[PDB]
């Protein structure tokens, strides 16, 4: 994406105050309670039924450090998405058929959660931001999809 | 909601589908796997090639299905619950890929009725297509 | 569809916000109109400016809207007719655009209900939202 | 937008023989009779009351070809949209207030007026070329909004 340089800072900033270990599998989380059909890509992590069996599942929340992990890295090569996901997008969609929708409900549930998780601090010109950011991405992990 | 004049253009529309019903499917899905590649993650298992038997295949199922929501135009819910609880709990497909069927659907239609496919008739195709959709979806959650 | 357990959840939830109706929905819109610039086309007559008071006063409406559904989520077409052919009839504003501000209030909520806005609240809120959008854009056409 | 070869040549070899005359007034018609909504900014062109009366509407016929005009134009600069269309992203926000959104509608039922008008000879493969550039127009257009 193409941040200014002063919603690059505040991405950064609200960034380096995330748990890795806590909001990460919350997300993921979160997504699969709010949108169920995307609990198909998770059948084998074992009980993903009531809430309690989803947020509790250390299957769900061990993968959702992961993502937020290689997250993470998207904001260090954010002048260059596309290239940082490359690989991540041929997995998802030959190895793993991932349906790239997935990947739009999944940045909304992360700036929910954000937002969740700082409150005030999670400020309307923070979130915009933050909205970019997750497009891209998002645009990045479906750009190698054919 | 649909009017008791789309009820008919739509009536009208597929009437003159006949026989074809399976293969402008089949069309359509076509136009789908290859105007929206994303889609293909759901059909893993298939040879999604031209002139392929599965696409084929689905295609008539899929058309079939439709045959009988138009025949049940005015009792939907019911006549394809059974195909609504299949998407919303086995196969689990987004609700975002529906409109691009749907849209292929009346591009597959429109190439293959000239007179037709009217202004108004497209009209009525498209908000039924937005109905049928919205059921199938309706027990997702 | 929206069951008893869903609708526990608004009642709750929403009975949290109580007294701040006016200030949530108004910081709702101006999240909107700073993450989603296209939105901005519907309200050229404004100043969608921090602070304005044409944005706290509609903020407010947009509020109590919610409110009056939240208290008939047993009738809402009926409800909300009023709004519907508002949007629809006079408006006319792009069915797209709902799941926009929909979103918008969810994050807005979460913002101010750290302690209720859980998984599930998450969950319902989402679907209830998704339900008024419904009712809001079912008179186009 | 990036089409290969063969994509390339199906597009301008099916626009080459196409009447902008007819295909202008026939594709924004069915724009007013299926998305009723998009009505909402040519209540200057008249009686848009019934599929009839929006069909024949002079007004409508006229402007319907200066869509195709500019779209015809676009695509004779498929290496550069955003560029050849700067003028107009900037025309449809800052002074029409036009919701970015019902463009990608005008180019669904542009798609459907080209298969309807060519039948047979619109086949998957040129669809799929076609869905590629009226996505393409459509972000050049809304590249400018703010
Ligand atoms: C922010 C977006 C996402 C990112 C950056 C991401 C990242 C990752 C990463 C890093 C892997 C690990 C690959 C490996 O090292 O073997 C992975 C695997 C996978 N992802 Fe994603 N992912 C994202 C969204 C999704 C979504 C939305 C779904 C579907 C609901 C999904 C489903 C999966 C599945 C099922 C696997 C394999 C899991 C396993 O069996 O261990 N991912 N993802
Ligand atoms: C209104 C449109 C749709 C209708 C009427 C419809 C109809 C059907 C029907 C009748 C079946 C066949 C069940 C059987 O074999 O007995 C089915 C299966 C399926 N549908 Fe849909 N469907 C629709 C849209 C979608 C969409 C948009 C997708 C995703 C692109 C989708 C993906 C599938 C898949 C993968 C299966 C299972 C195929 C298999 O058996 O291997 N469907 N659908
Ligand atoms: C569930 C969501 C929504 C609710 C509850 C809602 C509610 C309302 C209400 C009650 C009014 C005020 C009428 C009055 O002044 O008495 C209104 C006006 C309006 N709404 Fe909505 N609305 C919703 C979504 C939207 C969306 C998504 C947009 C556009 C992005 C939109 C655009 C408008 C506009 C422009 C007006 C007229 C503003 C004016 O008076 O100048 N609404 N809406
Ligand atoms: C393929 C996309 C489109 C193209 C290439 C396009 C092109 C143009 C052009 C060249 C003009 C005439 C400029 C002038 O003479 O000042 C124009 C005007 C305008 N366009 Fe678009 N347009 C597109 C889509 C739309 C859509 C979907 C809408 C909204 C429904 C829209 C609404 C208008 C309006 C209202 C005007 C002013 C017309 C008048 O009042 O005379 N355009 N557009």
């Amino acid at each position: 994406v193409h941040l200014t340089p002063e919603e690059k800072s505040a991405v950064t900033a609200l960034w380096g105050k995330v748990n890795v270990d806590e909001v990460g599998g919350e997300a993921l989380g979160r997504l699969l309670v709010v949108y169920p059909w995307t609990q198909r890509f998770f059948e084998s992590f074992g009980d993903l039924s009531t809430p309690d069996a989803v947020m509790g599942n250390p299957k769900v929340k061990a993968h959702g450090k992961k993502v937020l992990g290689a997250f993470s890295d998207g904001l260090a090569h954010l002048d260059n998405l596309k290239g940082t996901f490359a690989t991540l997008s041929e997995l998802h969609c030959d190895k793993l058929h991932v349906d790239p929708e997935n990947f739009r409900l999944l940045g909304n549930v992360l700036v929910c959660v954000l937002a969740h998780h700082f409150g005030k601090e999670f400020t309307p010109p923070v979130q915009a931001a933050y909205q970019k950011v997750v497009a891209g991405v998002a645009n990045a992990l479906a750009h190698k999809y054919h | 909601v649909l009017s008791p004049a789309d009820k008919t253009n739509v009536k009208a529309a597929w009437g003159k589908v006949g026989a074809h019903a399976g293969e402008y499917g089949a069309e359509a899905l076509e136009r789908m796997f290859l105007s929206f590649p994303t889609t293909k993650t759901y059909f893993p298992h298939f040879d999604l090639s031209h002139g392929s038997a599965q696409v084929k295949g689905h295609g008539k199922k899929v058309a079939d299905a439709l045959t009988n929501a138009v025949a049940h135009v005015d009792d939907m819910p019911n006549a394809l619950s059974a195909l609504s609880d299949l998407h919303a709990h086995k196969l689990r497909v987004d609700p975002v890929n529906f409109k691009l069927l749907s849209h292929c659907l009346l591009v597959t239609l429109a190439a293959h009725l000239p007179a037709e496919f009217t202004p108004a008739v497209h009209a009525s195709l498209d908000k039924f297509l937005a109905s049928v959709s919205t059921v199938l979806t309706s027990k997702y959650r």
